[PDB]
C-alpha cells in the first residue's frame, strides 16, 4: 500500500531524486560547504624589509 | 422504503514514507486524510451520476 521506497544508492539517482517507491524527493539537503584552508605566511622580518 | 448501503475505503502507508513525506513539505497525516475524503466524495459522483 504505497511503500515509501528508497534511492538506489546511485549518486546519479540521489542528486536528481529518482526513487523506487512513491513521492519522489524534491532534492537533497544542504549540509554546508567545505573550502580549502589558507596557508600561513612566513614573516618577512627574517630578511630586510625596506619600503621603497 | 430502502435500507441504506455502505461505501468503505482504506489506503495505508508506511512510517518511512510518512517520515520523508514531511521533509518534502507535505503534512503527511493531513495530506493522507484529504486523499480519502477526496476519493470517497469523488466516488459518490460516479455512483449518483450513474444512478441517474
Amino acid at each position: 500500500a504505497e511503500i515509501g521506497g528508497d534511492h538506489g544508492y546511485n549518486a546519479t539517482n540521489i542528486a536528481a531524486g529518482q526513487t523506487s517507491g512513491a513521492v519522489t524527493q524534491i532534492g537533497p539537503a544542504v549540509m554546508g560547504m567545505v573550502r580549502r584552508a589558507i596557508p600561513n605566511l612566513i614573516a618577512f622580518d627574517i630578511c630586510g624589509v625596506q619600503p621603497m | 422504503q430502502t435500507a441504506v448501503k455502505s461505501r468503505k475505503l482504506k489506503t495505508g502507508i508506511t512510517v518511512e514514507l510518512a517520515q520523508d513525506l514531511e521533509a518534502n513539505g507535505f503534512d503527511a497525516p493531513n495530506f493522507l486524510e484529504d486523499l480519502l475524503a477526496t476519493e470517497m466524495a469523488d466516488e459518490i459522483n460516479k455512483d449518483i451520476l450513474q444512478s441517474l
